[PDB]
């Protein structure tokens, strides 16, 4: 169901998740997963800030 | 004398009715139709244009309309006046029915639409109706029948015909490949698959993008069944396995 | 936008074959009508083209009714017409509600009359622009002009036809509201003579009538010595001008 | 291929006949102001007679379409006198068949299905007026609404029709912004004020018509020159 | 066309995070962009 | 300019042509105004109802009133009058819109 | 005239049904989502200022106390078709007393849009309509166009963006949904396309289900707004 | 009610619409017809039959009545609208006179609906001309040709559509009583013809015949390949 913009937020929570607990091998994937997904919508400043 | 008439049931400088051959060059455009007789039943099969996702599944038809007990049409051109002409075909036929007691010919139901359209091809100022009717139908005088009639009011009886968007090919092929005293149901089913594969050849006919309908004689009534998915998928599968063994059995001779 | 029918608007929305009726109703020779306080006097300066007709050959001054009187401009058969449709509308109101049509509804009626002919194409607004007047103790003495766009509106002194600004000054240097209609009479062949262009038509006639209290509510054709003072009058006027 | 007449959609829309009838509306010369308060509705209009030899009391695009309700006209007077009479037709036609008096909503819908057809059919023209109708709802109180030679009938809190219609309809759209509970006084003076203020011209008594519908007194009044400059008055002590 | 764009934005996109080698990530973000 | 809807968007821009102001037609109270100016060197000898001047100018410019008082001027020289009235304003004020019969679309705006 | 002013041109194309459909495509954006227990039909009732009542003019219309119809394209037109449509039920009601069912009602609005592309001295309806209808125990959505021609949707689009529209309504519709999330889908697809804050008063939809068409009034819209922002 | 005039003269004082009616039918099919002592033959080109198209269909030879046949060269579905009501006209007629109709009678009636449709207002000239063939009462032979204007003459022989110049050409040329002594050399004459015009014989080749009052018969394929193969036998003969 593609929207894009709670999918950005879901994948920057589990970016986030990773990056506490299972190193950056995954939290680094889900980052740039995140950041190709927010590249295809606007990003409202509020996600944008919290992408970068 | 007027500067907007336009003109519409004039000659040309040549005999040639401009309006009712732009009318069929528009009938060229829309989507494909064919239909093939056959000595058990008769069978029509149609392009369809309505393809997209988001679109519903509501009538048993959308090419494809039913005239009475033992007659279907299927329709070529614009929709709203193939829609005016399978009401006014229906009306046709149970006001014969009304009149007689007894189904209508089909030749006399092709022939009455066919002098609605003529009418309109010469009377008034009124544009023709730019649509193709392929009528397949059963009655007591020659069983199976099965008619195709154009713009112009001209209608002509085949045993195999195709109109719409690349008909002259489906004909030719059909040309090329029926037989005449045979060909049974199944066999008209298959060719009807090839023919509308060569003829959509941009689509590998999805079995969602065609609709086929067969009309038959069983216990003295006659039956006009769509065909389901299944068996349009059947038959493709089917097709598809044939032309791959043509083509391995091509290769293997080279 | 074209001008080839009357359904058509101009990119500027403006119909001009109304327009070009119009321009055929400023061709006539002129008709002048005047609102006394007690009456309603019409003049037309009848142009007698050839001296071969007789007098009152191609009358202007048309009887509407009992009461109605008017003078037209324009197209002398379209002129006809609206008066044959005038007479019918007064005809028909009369015997529908029993009474005299008021001058104002019978203006109202024909001039949506005109205005059904300058809509459509099938048909062509009316070239004549008519001017109608009548007097009634109970609703005093009106005057309307309708155009070939179909425009009613009240006056008390209104001219058609050619000279029509030039009779509009003339009509203006007057006190009609308090004159009364027999020296009306008087000042309109007056402006009838001074709006004359004689060096460009030379021959001319001069046509009155007036409805009045005088005339108990009753359109009539001036009285031929009525009519003969008032010519007197405006001839004596060109001389002490030009003197 | 075909703008000289309603039936041909310029090949974008733009049905360009319809166009040109609301050009003409503007080319009518005239301009007319029209405002709903809370409990009233108004409507004033320029009125311009420039002879002195028109009687100047038949210069009016007041008119009255029933007891209840009323109507200000603009554009081509002759259109505007066929479609008033319409109106009027259409009312007592509705009194007659309903039993009760048209609506001003419904009656503006009648029109503006007429005008439609016009525009729908290539033998007529869309004739070149603007009607603006008033009136007093049972229950939707002071009920003004606008018609137009498109078929276009939506119902406004304070419009305009004319060569001024935009700036009129500015200037409402200013005074409407804040506070539009206005009081009979109050909405009389809001539309000759707009009106004033957007021909920049001072306002004798003489050269404005003025309609009113109360709820108080729901009968369509065309003010006299008398009231009308007891307004004018007011406003300039003001 | 697309296709070619797609390689120079993904460059672009190593030019940006100031960098030598153009990598998956750079891809990706070149997709999304030109598409 | 008399025809802004022809000119550049890129000159019409509010960088280059910041304000454009509209010298429109004179309104009533305008056309007095204009009507007085043009006038007041006119040597009238009568009572001059300026304002029935101004009713009936109405859709005039101020080149328009000009002429006006000029055609006035010519019906005084052609009457052989050292002088102009009313009568020979409202002949001159009819005699122009008479005149403004020939022309065609003024009102042109930008954008 | 007698004549008709739709002909078919030398490519055979009525050029006059494609500038209809080019009429409609200007129109205002509107939308039509059928759920599986519903439908709901929204469309942009923007107006030019805030004069303008929007409680006088709707731009969804019952058709019907189980049928309702939404539009795209002229006004006007709409009026007369919505006009003809009601009495096409009330006379099919007369007939049999059922209330008329939506593809009936969509089939006759389809057959005088036909007749009016034929017919001699008239134009064709600059209208694209949306039915919606609950006859039977099923819903029914029905796009008919100016050409006369009718279509059965899943859920489309019709006006300024259309095409925009129907790939958003294709990413994020399914046949799963239920009426008051097709509700959700239709005000998240208008705001698609919709320039500028989207009032409960600038927008208006309306719901068919079980209960009968419905208007839904601007408290109910502006409560669907608010969880949708 | 369009009410327009279709058909108007030309400043040269023609008819331009009913000369592109009949260009109509000088672009149709070629239709031969003959009259000998006692049989009435007609033929007709088939002009490209498909093997999937059933000849029953195209009947470029329609019998008006029991005594009166029709062939067509023109627009078909203009075919079908006069046949029709010729053949209403015709049972009109047994109704009123009890006797069948004349060829000439049938014919005279078809020249005054063409005409009619001429000059009547919003309605174009039948693009059509026909043989009307068939045997009167007293037993006589009749041929008439009936343009789109409603001209309609009596023929000894005529050919109408592509091939008519060159066929009627050839039929002015060897047509005589020696060549029509006998219903075969009629039929030979009227093969004959038409294999003047059509490239292929039989497979393009249609024939109906009437005997004296007895009814049309039409020719079966194999008895116009029999026709034709004898003529072939005759020609080579003569060379």
């Amino acid at each position: 169901m593609d929207d894009k913009a709670l999918l950005v937020e879901v994948q920057l929570l589990e970016s986030k998740t990773y990056h506490a607990l299972s190193n950056l091998p995954k939290a680094r994937a889900a980052l740039t997963s995140a950041r190709t997904t927010a590249n295809a919508i606007y990003c409202p400043p509020k996600l944008q800030a919290t992408l970068d | 004398s007027r500067r907007y008439d336009s003109r519409t049931t004039i000659f040309s400088p040549e005999g040639r009715l401009y309006q009712v051959e732009y009318a069929m060059e528009a009938i060229g455009h829309a989507g494909t139709c064919l239909g093939i007789l056959a000595n058990d039943g008769v069978l029509l099969a149609a392009e369809r244009r309505n393809i997209h996702k988001l679109l519903d599944e509501v009538f048993f038809s959308e090419k494809i309309y039913k005239l009475n007990e033992d007659m279907a049409c299927s329709v070529a051109g614009i929709t709203s006046d193939a829609n005016v002409l399978t009401n006014e075909l229906r009306l046709i036929a149970q006001r014969y029915l009304l009149q007689y007691q007894e189904p209508i010919p089909c030749e006399q139901l092709v022939t009455a639409l066919c002098d609605i359209k003529q009418a309109y091809t010469q009377f008034g100022g009124k544009r023709p109706f730019g649509v193709s009717l392929l009528y397949i139908g059963w009655d007591k005088h020659y069983g199976f029948q099965l008619y195709q009639s154009d713009p112009s009011g001209n209608y002509g009886g085949w045993k195999a015909t195709c109109i719409g968007n690349n008909s002259a090919a489906a004909v030719s092929m059909l040309k090329q490949d029926y037989k005449e005293g045979e060909m049974t149901l199944k066999s008209a089913l298959a060719l009807a698959i090839k023919v509308l594969n060569k003829t959509m050849d941009v689509s590998k006919l999805s079995a969602e993008k065609v609709e086929i309908a067969t009309l038959t004689r069983e216990n003295g009534k006659t039956v006009i069944r769509v065909l389901k998915q299944k068996e349009v998928e059947q038959l493709i599968k089917k097709h598809e396995e044939e032309e791959a063994k043509a083509e391995r059995e091509k290769k293997e001779k080279e | 936008g074209y001008d080839l029918s009357a359904s058509t608007f101009s990119p500027d929305g403006r119909v001009f074959q109304v327009e070009y009726a119009m321009k055929a109703v400023e061709n006539s020779s002129t008709a002048i009508g005047i609102r006394c306080k007690d009456g309603v006097v019409f003049g037309v300066e009848k142009l007698v083209l050839s001296k071969l007709y007789e007098e009152g050959s191609n009358k202007r001054l048309f009887n509407v009714d009992r009461h109605v009187g008017m003078a037209v401009a324009g197209l002398l058969a379209d002129a006809r017409s609206l008066a044959d449709i005038a007479r019918e509308e007064a005809s028909n109101f009369r015997s529908n509600f029993g009474y005299n049509i008021p001058l104002k509804h019978l203006a109202d009626r024909v001039a949506m009359y005109v205005h059904a002919y300058t809509l459509y194409s099938a048909v062509r607004p009316f070239g004549c622009s008519f001017m109608l007047g009548s007097y009634s103790v109970n609703d005093g003495a009106q005057l309307y002009m309708i155009d070939p766009s179909g425009v009613s509106y009240g006056y008390w002194g209104c001219a058609i036809g050619k000279a029509r600004q030039a009779a509009k000054t003339e009509i203006e240097k007057l006190q009609m509201k308090e004159m009364t209609c027999r020296d009306i009479v008087k000042e309109v062949a007056k402006i009838i003579y001074i709006v004359h262009d004689e060096v460009k038509d030379k021959a001319f006639e001069l046509e009155l009538s007036w409805v009045g209290e005088l005339t108990n509510g009753r359109h009539e054709i001036v009285p031929k010595d009525i009519r003969e003072e008032a010519e007197k009058y405006a001839k004596e006027s060109l001389k002490e001008e030009d003197e | 291929g075909f703008d000289r007449h309603i039936t041909i959609f310029s090949p974008e829309g733009r049905l360009y006949q319809v166009e040109y009838a609301f050009k003409a509306i503007n080319q009518g010369g005239l301009t007319s102001v029209a405002v709903r308060g809370k409990d009233c509705a108004v409507i004033v209009t320029q009125k311009k007679v420039p002879d002195k030899l028109l009687d100047s009391s038949t210069v009016t695009h007041l008119f009255k379409i029933t007891e209840n309700i009323g109507c200000v006209m603009t554009g081509m007077t002759a259109d505007s006198r066929s479609q008033v009479q319409r109106a009027r037709y259409e009312a007592a036609n509705w009194k007659y068949k309903y039993g009760y008096e048209i609506p001003v909503d419904m009656l503006c819908k009648r029109i503006a299905d007429i005008s439609q057809v016009y525009t729908q059919n290539a033998e007529m023209r869309p004739l070149g007026c603007c009607m603006i109708l008033i009136g007093i709802d049972e229950e939707q109180g002071p009920q003004v609404y606008k018609c137009d030679p498109a078929g276009y009938y939506c119902g406004f809190k304070a419009t305009a029709a004319g060569v001024k219609q935009t700036e009129s309809t500015s200037f409402l759209e200013k005074k409407v912004k804040k506070k539009f509970d206005w009081t009979f006084e109050q909405t009389v003076e809001t539309a000759i004020t707009c009106l004033s203020t957007v021909l920049s011209i001072d306002f004798k008594p003489s050269e404005i018509e003025v309609g009113v519908v109360t709820v108080e007194n729901p009968k369509f009044r065309i003010l006299t020159e008398a009231e009308i400059d007891a307004h004018l008055v007011a406003l300039a002590e003001r | 066309a697309e296709v070619k764009g797609v390689c120079t934005e993904a460059g672009m996109y190593a030019l940006r995070e100031r960098r030598v080698h153009v990598t998956q990530e750079d891809f990706e973000m070149a997709v999304a962009k030109v598409m | 300019t008399n025809r802004p809807d022809t000119l550049d968007p890129a000159l019409l821009r509010p960088g280059r042509l910041d304000r454009k102001i509209h010298i429109d037609l004179p309104n009533e109270q305008a056309r007095l105004d204009i009507l007085k100016i043009h006038a007041g060197p006119i040597t009238k000898h009568g009572e001059i109802d300026y304002e029935a001047i101004v009713k009936l100018s109405d859709g005039f410019n101020g080149a328009d009133l000009r002429n006006v008082c000029t055609e006035a001027g010519m019906f005084a020289i052609r009457a052989d009058h050292d002088f102009v009235v009313q009568e020979d304003f409202m002949k001159a004020v009819r005699k122009v819109a008479d005149s403004k019969k020939l022309e065609s679309k003024l009102d042109y705006k930008p954008v | 005239y007698s004549f008709s002013l739709t002909t078919f041109s030398p490519s055979g194309k009525l050029v006059q049904i494609e500038y209809a459909l080019a009429a409609v495509a200007g129109g205002a954006p509107s939308v039509g989502i059928k759920a599986a227990n519903g439908v709901v039909l929204a469309t942009e009732k923007k107006q030019k200022s805030i004069l303008y009542d929007e409680r006088s003019v709707h731009k969804v219309e019952p058709i019907t106390k189980h049928i309702g119809l939404v539009y795209s394209g002229m006004g006007p037109d709409y009026r007369v078709l919505v006009h003809r449509a009601r009495k096409l039920a009330q006379q099919y009601y007369l007939v049999y007393q059922e209330p008329i069912p939506t593809a009936q009602l969509v089939q006759r609005v389809a057959s005088v849009m036909q007749e009016y592309t034929q017919s001699g001295g008239v134009r064709p309806f600059g209208v694209s309509l949306l039915i919606c209808g609950w006859n039977e125990g099923r819903p029914y959505l029905f796009q008919s166009d100016p050409s006369g021609a009718y279509f059965a949707w899943k859920a489309t689009a019709m006006g300024k963006n259309y095409v925009n529209g129907k790939t958003f309504l294709e990413k994020r519709y399914n046949e799963d949904l239920e009426l008051e999330d097709a509700i959700h889908t239709a005000i998240l697809t208008l705001k698609e396309s919709f320039e500028g804050q989207m009032t409960e008063d600038n927008i208006e939809v309306g719901i068919c289900n079980e209960a009968g068409f419905r208007r839904l009034t601007p408290t109910e819209v502006k409560d669907y707004l608010a969880a949708i922002a | 009610s369009y009410d327009r005039a279709i058909t108007v003269f030309s400043p040269d004082g023609h008819l331009f619409q009913v000369e592109y009616a009949q260009e109509a039918v000088k672009k149709g099919s070629t239709a031969v017809g003959v009259r000998g002592r006692d049989i009435v033959v007609l033929g007709v080109e088939k002009k490209s039959v498909a093997k999937l198209q059933d000849e029953r269909t195209v009947r470029k030879i329609c019998a008006l009545d029991d005594n009166v046949c029709m062939a067509f060269a023109g627009l078909t579905a203009d075919a079908r609208i006069v046949i029709n009501r010729a053949r209403v006209e015709c049972q009109s007629h047994r109704l009123t006179v009890e006797d069948p109709v004349t060829v000439e009678y049938i014919t005279r009636y078809i020249a005054s609906l063409k005409q009619r449709y001429t000059q009547s207002n919003g309605r174009r000239p039948f693009g059509i001309s026909a043989l009307i063939v068939g045997f009167d009462f007293d037993g006589t032979p009749r041929l008439y040709q009936t343009d789109p204007s409603g001209t309609y003459h009596a023929w000894k022989a005529n050919a109408i559509g592509r091939g008519a110049k060159s066929v009627r050409e050839f039929l002015e040329k060897n047509y005589t009583d020696e060549a029509i002594e006998t219903d075969d050399l009629t039929i030979k004459l009227v093969i004959k013809a038409l294999l003047e015009v059509v490239q292929s014989g039989g497979k393009n080749i249609e024939l109906a015949v009437m005997r004296r009052d007895q009814s049309l018969k039409i020719l079966n394929p194999e008895e116009i390949e029999k026709y034709v193969a004898e003529i072939e036998k005759e020609k080579e003969e003569n060379e």
